[PDB]
Parts: structure tokens; sequence; C-alpha cells
């Protein structure tokens, strides 16, 4: 059984940022070398791990993550970093075990009038948490008055839209975006590459 | 929360709403600019039209935050700018009416056509009819027919609606709490709240004629020289001791004597250096030119061109069906968005404006960092000055030999740099007393200092004191010849030319003794100095955000505008012309008129 990586980096359309999709692999094995030789990867960085020596270890169950974020901002899909991105719409935590990948996605994701489908959170009441989503479309309040679920003064709506135009500097070209979580709990393996799990035969 | 952590959001919300809409209009205004169709219009006005209406709501939001309670200044400079009403602050009524004055006028002046005697259909607009003329007819009764004409039956239009554009203008100026709508002009060098870089308004009127009486001397022996040069081409129409009569000046109104270079070139048999025939014989393109300008900037430290710079920007001429705007210029869209328009040809001129127009970018590219309300130069002067300090150096020998365009054998003797300073004096210096006088001129009327009756008296009163130019017919109060300029009647101040002049001389020196340039200012390149290009990037990356002052001193190491550079880059013209001048009177007299 082969993991549905190509469900995941081939994506007709991906998720927001603000409501990034989780999709959750198990039993089955993971074929590591057709990501890396599939498309041409700009940022590929493992944390805990070793992209090298991929397959040849064991997982409880492997998660992977997929948004879309601007050029400038795949710099805070990383431990400790900070920004809009990493601090309202996706954050990673400092222990992360895994590996962030990320593709320019001019060519899919930008029209000439502008492609208002990706959105990011600009304002939030706190950071988020490891892992955490945050969908709510609640007014954000910036002054001492309610807003009564309208935008107004001091009163904005949370969510904000790219608008990818294809003429963008690449520092504002969007970029589509897969973290690969590897989880390791105490129950037996279900997800492994190449490992010496051929015994199942 | 208290107000500036509000409006800190406030301004949070508005740089990402703006940077969208700003880009939806300069795109849809590239698109025209290149492309000029009737659908282009349109799409050029719908999409400036929201990004005006958006302001306009937004600057309303922003002035519900008092800046009193706002301490951070970075904050207190957007709000401010976001804050300034502008027309806004007049009536319903005054406002539609200072708009239909400020159209009229700019339609008369573009549309505004004169027709010879004797055919009522063989007319000429100014560009090109009457700008051909002031520009290449060396016959007087022709040019003094296309600079009387030109005032008489379009500037005589523009009296009546520049009397009233004053009158809205004072009401619009004194409704935001200024002295006049000079004084509101003035408010582009203002700084406040920063210790030891203060700067008020008036002062530019000191600090502006103060740098002036220093030019006094090179200019009243260049125009010593040129009267000189000019009475033996015209013996029986200019006195030696009088003004210059106005319609012999080069252009329309005298702005740049640059036209006057041939017959006032010193030593008419030496050549001057034009690599034009060089680019040809090396089959030089457009990308050519823009790859070499590239390469300049990168020697001294500076990053290249975007890859979207070069597929998205026009740097040669469409041609056949597809027309364009063929003005050079340099586009920040935002964004990551750098582009440059120019219907670039295998010539020098278009090789240096390229030079020039990529300085523009790498301002943009400085201080692209900045937040969107601080994306601009110091002040009205400093983007245009970066950009001619880049021609100065492109253009010496010294550069254009190591760059295989002008020979090695060519040798440069005292001969051919004293026509190069002179050619550089009557467009650089010559334009210094035009300058100051015609703003000096709209100061004193916005002030109040020159009553209606007495406009035009007082006009060429300053052309005759000031700038010592003659008009050859007398003008009445029925004339306004201050209007028949471009800026005058588009509502344009226009003293930026003056402070940009002293500016580039003041960033070249510095730029220079950076570079261990040896020799006379005006031979030196700065090409291959790291240490320059990084004394220049202090400054660019600063955009708006630091006072003007400060972004100066990074460069020069001073605070205020000084003229000094400017007299050390002309001191070998200087000393040139007191010698020639030892037989001929330096000055003139205001009340000879070549109608007396
Ligand atoms: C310019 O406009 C014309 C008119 O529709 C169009 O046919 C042409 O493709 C346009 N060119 C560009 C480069 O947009
Ligand atoms: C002013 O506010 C900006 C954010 O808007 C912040 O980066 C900067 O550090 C502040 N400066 C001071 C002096 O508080
Ligand atoms: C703008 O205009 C209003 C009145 O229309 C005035 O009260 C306010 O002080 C002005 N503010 C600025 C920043 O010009
Ligand atoms: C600028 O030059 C560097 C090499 O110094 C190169 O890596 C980079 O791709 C260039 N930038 C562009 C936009 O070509
Ligand atoms: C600058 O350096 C280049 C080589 O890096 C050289 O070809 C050129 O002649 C130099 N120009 C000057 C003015 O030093
Ligand atoms: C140029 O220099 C020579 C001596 O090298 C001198 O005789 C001549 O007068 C100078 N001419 C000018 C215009 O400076
Ligand atoms: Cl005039």
């Amino acid at each position: 059984n082969l993991c549905p990586f190509h469900e995941v980096f081939n994506a007709t359309r991906f998720a927001s940022v603000y409501a990034w999709n989780r999709k959750r692999i198990s039993n089955c094995v993971a074929d590591y070398s057709v990501l890396y030789n599939f498309a041409p990867f700009f940022a590929f960085k493992c944390y805990g791990v070793s992209p090298t020596k991929l397959n040849d270890l064991c997982f409880t169950n492997v998660y992977a993550d997929s948004f879309v974020i601007r050029g400038n901002e795949v710099s805070q899909i990383a431990p400790g970093q900070t920004g809009n991105i990493a601090d309202y719409n996706y954050k990673l935590p400092d222990d992360f075990t895994g590996c962030v990948i990320a593709w320019n996605s001019n060519k899919l994701d930008s029209k000439v009038s502008g492609n208002y489908n990706y959105l990011y959170r600009l304002f939030r009441k706190s950071k988020l948490k490891p892992f955490e989503r945050d969908i709510s479309t609640e007014i954000y309040q910036a002054g001492n008055k309610p807003c009564n679920g309208v935008a107004g003064f001091n009163c904005y709506f949370p969510l904000q839209s790219y608008g990818f135009r294809p003429t963008y500097g690449v520092g504002h070209q969007p970029y589509r975006v897969v973290v690969l979580s590897f989880e390791l709990l105490h129950a037996p393996a279900t997800v492994c590459g190449k490992k010496s799990l051929l015994n199942d035969i | 929360s208290t107000i500036e952590e509000q409006a800190k959001t406030f301004l949070d919300k508005f740089n990402h709403e703006a940077e969208d809409l700003f880009y939806q209009s300069s795109l849809a205004s590239w698109n025209y600019n290149t492309n000029i169709t009737e659908e282009n219009v349109q799409n050029m006005n719908n999409a400036g039209d929201k990004w005006s209406a958006f302001l306009k709501e937004q600057s309303t939001l922003a002035q519900m935050y008092p800046l009193q309670e706002i301490q951070n200044l970075t904050v207190k400079l957007q709000l401010q700018a976001l804050q300034q009403n502008g027309s806004s602050v007049l009536s319903e009524d005054k406002s539609k009416r200072l708009n239909t004055i400020l159209n009229t006028m700019s339609t008369i002046y573009s549309t505004g056509k004169v027709c010879n005697p004797d055919n009522p259909q063989e007319c000429l607009l100014l560009e090109p009819g009457l700008n051909e003329i002031m520009a290449n007819s060396l016959d007087y009764n022709e040019r003094l027919w296309a600079w009387e004409s030109w005032r008489s039956e379009v500037g005589k239009q523009l009296r009546p609606l520049y009397e009233e554009y004053v009158v809205l203008k004072n009401e619009m100026a004194r409704a935001n709490h200024y002295e006049d709508y000079g004084d509101y002009w003035r408010g582009d060098y203002e700084v406040n709240g920063v210790d030891g870089y203060d700067y008020s308004r008036g002062q530019l009127i000191e600090d502006v004629e103060h740098t002036f009486e220093e030019i006094k001397p090179l200019y009243e022996h260049l125009h010593a020289y040129v009267r000189a040069k000019l009475m033996n081409a015209y013996p029986s129409y200019i006195s030696p001791i009088g003004c210059l009569p106005a319609h012999l000046l080069g252009d329309m109104w005298g702005r740049f004597w640059t036209n006057l270079y041939s017959l006032t070139v010193p030593f008419g048999q030496k050549p001057n250096i034009d690599v034009t025939d060089a680019m040809v014989d090396q089959a030089w393109d457009a990308q050519r030119i823009f790859k070499e300008a590239e390469k300049f900037f990168v020697s001294v430290g500076l990053p290249n061109m975007t890859q979207g710079f070069w597929e998205n920007s026009m740097l040669t001429d469409p041609g056949n069906v597809q027309k364009a705007v063929c003005h050079p210029t340099a586009w920040d869209l935002g964004k990551g968005d750098f582009r440059i328009l120019m219907c670039t040809k295998v010539t020098m001129d278009d090789f240096l404006t390229a030079h020039h127009e990529m300085g523009h970018i790498q301002y943009d590219m400085a201080y692209a960092a900045q937040p969107f309300l601080l994306r601009n130069g110091a002040n009205e002067g400093f983007h245009e000055a970066v950009g001619e300090i880049m021609s100065l150096s492109a253009a010496t020998p010294k550069h254009l030999k190591s760059i295989g365009l002008l020979s090695p054998d060519f040798q440069e003797d005292n001969e051919t740099e004293i026509n190069f300073l002179l050619k550089q004096a009557l467009t650089i210096v010559g334009t210094l007393p035009f300058t100051y006088m015609l703003e000096k001129w709209r100061w004193m009327v916005f002030k109040g200092e020159i009553p209606k009756d007495q406009w035009m008296k007082k006009w060429w009163e300053m052309k005759r004191e000031i700038v010592g130019v003659v008009e050859p017919v007398p003008h009445d109060e029925t004339y306004c010849d201050p209007a028949s300029l471009f800026h005058v009647s588009n509502d344009y101040s226009f003293i930026r030319y003056y402070t940009r002049t002293l500016y580039q001389f003041q960033f070249q020196e510095a730029l220079c003794q950076a570079a261990k340039h040896e020799g006379p200012l005006h031979k030196c390149d700065i090409s291959n100095s790291t240490e320059a290009g990084q004394k220049l990037f202090n400054m660019l990356r600063l955009g708006k955000s630091e006072p003007w002052t400060l972004a100066l001193e990074n460069v020069v190491g001073a605070k205020n505008m000084n003229v000094r550079p400017l007299l050390n880059y002309f001191e070998p013209l200087f000393t040139w012309l007191k010698d020639q001048n030892k037989n001929s009177f330096v000055g003139w007299s205001t009340d000879w008129s070549p109608y007396a």
C-alpha cells in the first residue's frame, strides 16, 4: 500500500493558511523519494530528522499539513518564528520533528485581475498554540467598544486576502507549503518507507 | 487599548488594503501607457477612481486619532500624511469650483494653439509647434512671434482663472492652518519633534535666498558671457549693459539656456563626446544599455534588477499599431514589481537616461521595506537628485573609456573641459535664477504681497533684477506669463528643482570623496566603489521614515542644503568665465528694454 502523497502535493486547490488542511497518513509504505523526485522543491528543510536517510525508520502516524502563503513568509514555517503566519495562522513547536516543503505556485494560484481565493489572519487576541487552527470570522475589536458583528471604527474583519497577480515580485508570489509531521507514540509502527519491515512478507 | 495602539492597528489594516488597491491602479495605468486604447483609458479611470475614493475614506478615518496622544514618531508620520485634508477642507461648492479651474487651465495649456497670420488654418501647438521654434529658430522675429503669441492668446485665457485659483487655494491652505498656499507648499521640508534635525517652513525661504546669494557671481559671469556671444550674433538687438531678451534664451521661457550652446560654445572646433556612433558600431540594443546600467549599480554594491523588471518593463518602442507614451519613467507598482517605461534608442542620451531612470528604481527597491506611507524620497528634491548623479558619472570620459564606448587614444584637454562645463552651466546654472524668481513670485502672490493690478508689473521687475531677462513686448495686467509655463498652470511647486540641483552636487561631492576620486569634481566616476554605494544606500533605504535633514546627513555629513559643492563643480568654468569677461561689462541694467 503506497501512501497517498499524490493527493496532498498535486491537489488542484490548496487551503488558505488560516484554515490550513491536514491529511493524516497511516497504514502504508511511504515512497519519500517520490516526493523529492517530482516537484522542484524550492525549500526542503527537515528538523530532527535526516532527508538523506528518510525512508529508513518508522512512525506511528504521519500528518501532512498544506496551505498557501507568499514567498517572504516561507521563513515563518519553522520552529521559533514570529510574524502573522507563525502567530495567527500556522505555528510550529520549538521541538518540531519533521520536514517543511515549499514551492512556487505562481502559475497555478495567480491570475491577472487578482486571485483572492487564499486568505490569512491579520489580527488575533493571542498567538496560536503549535498546530492550532483558528477559522473563526469574529470581528476583531481593536478599541474599547463592542463591534456588534460588523466592521467599523476599531472593528476590523480578521481575515485578509493576498490577491495574487502573476506580475508580483517573488516575495509576493504564492507558494504552496506541505508540512510533514512525524509522530512516534506508544503504538506499533504503521508508516514505514523502505525500512526492514519487508519482514511482513 | 490606548489611542496610539488603535492607530497602529488602523495603519496595519490600511497598509494591506492600500498595497492591493495601489497595485490595481498602477497596473491599469501601466497597461494604458504601453497600449493606448479606449478600453485601457476606462480601466485606468475605474482603477484610479477606486484608489482615490479609498484614500478619501481612510483620510477621514485617520482623522479620528488625535496626533497629540501618539508619541511614536514613525506612527505619527504615517497618521499625519494620511490625515492631510488638502482640498477636502473646503466646501463642496468651492472644491468643485477649484477642480473646474484646474481642469480648464490644464485644458487651455495643452490645447492652446496659435495660428500664423494670414492663414487661420496653419496653427501651431506648444508641443511640438512652438517648442520647435523656441529651440531651433535663429530668426529674431520668428522667435518673438512664438513668444508673444503664446502669452497673448493662451496666457490671457489663464489670467482670470489664475486669480480665482489663488483665492481658493489660499482659503484651502488657511483652513489647513497654513499662512497661505505658498506656506502650504513649503511644508514638504518641515520637520518637527526631532532635536537637532527640525526644520521650519519659513526657514526654506531664508536658506534658498542665502544660497542664491552665493550663486550670483557665477551666474552674472555666465550671464555676461552669454550676452557677449549673443551680441555678436544680434548686434542690433542686444545692449552690452542690458538684460537678455526673453525670447532668445533657448526655449519658450528661458527655463534652460541649453540651446544657446551653438552660439556660445567657447571652442567651436573641438567636437563633443558622442559615443552614439560607437554604440551602433558595436550593435548595441536597448537591452545592452540597461544591462550596462545594471552593471554600473552592481559595481558599487547595489542589487541587480529583479527578474520581473526584465520581463515586465517596456525598454523599446512597441512600434507599428501598438502606441505608447514614450516619456521615460520609473514605475514602483509595489509588491516587488519594479518597471521602467522607455522608447529607448541607440543613442548616448538614452544611454544616460537609462542610468538616470534605473537610479529611481534603486531608490524604490531600497525603501521598499518601509511602511506604505513612507515609501518616497526624503523630500521632493531627493528622488530626482539621486537620478541626476548617475548620469554624471556615466557621462565622464573615465567611465565611457572603461566600458569600451570611448577610444583610449581620445585625450581630454582643458578646451573640451570648458566646452563641457559651459554646456552644463547653461542647463544647471541657467535655471537656478529662473526657478528661484518664479517661485518667489508665487510665494509673494499667495502671501498677498503683490496686488492683482501689479501682477505682471512685479513679474517683469523681478525678471530684470533677479534673472537678468527683459520682456521684448510690454505686458499689461491682461497677461499671465507665469501661467504660460506648465508647472504654474497645472499647480505644481517649482522650488523642488532648486533644492534638487544643490542636493545632487552635495551627493556627488560626498560619494566621489568616498570613491577616493582625485582631480576636478566634474571628472568623477564612482564606479567600482562599494564604499560610495554603501554611503548612498544608507539614505536610500530610509525613504520618508527619517527627517530629510538626517537623510542628507547620512550622505554628505551636513544637516542642511549647501551650495558649495555646486560651486566646486563649476569652478574651472567660473575662473575661465571671469578671464573672458575682463574686457566686458558684468551685470545688467534693468531699465533697458528691446522696445524702449
Ligand atoms: C493592446 O490592445 C489591443 C486592443 O485590444 C490588443 O489587441 C492587444 O493584444 C493589446 N496588447 C497588449 C500587449 O496587451
Ligand atoms: C514605533 O512603532 C513601530 C511599529 O509601528 C515599532 O516597530 C517601533 O519600534 C516603534 N518605535 C518606538 C520608538 O516606539
Ligand atoms: C481636516 O479638516 C477638518 C474640517 O474639515 C479640520 O477640523 C481638521 O483639523 C483638519 N485636519 C487636518 C489634519 O488637516
Ligand atoms: C543577481 O546576481 C546574483 C549573483 O550575484 C544572482 O544569483 C541573482 O540571480 C541575480 N538576480 C537576478 C534577479 O537575476
Ligand atoms: C571597474 O572594474 C571593471 C572590472 O571589474 C573594469 O573593467 C572597469 O574598467 C573599472 N572601471 C573603473 C572606472 O574603474
Ligand atoms: C589650457 O592649458 C594650456 C596649458 O596647458 C594653456 O596655455 C591654455 O591657456 C589653457 N586654456 C584654457 C581655456 O584653460
Ligand atoms: Cl514669461
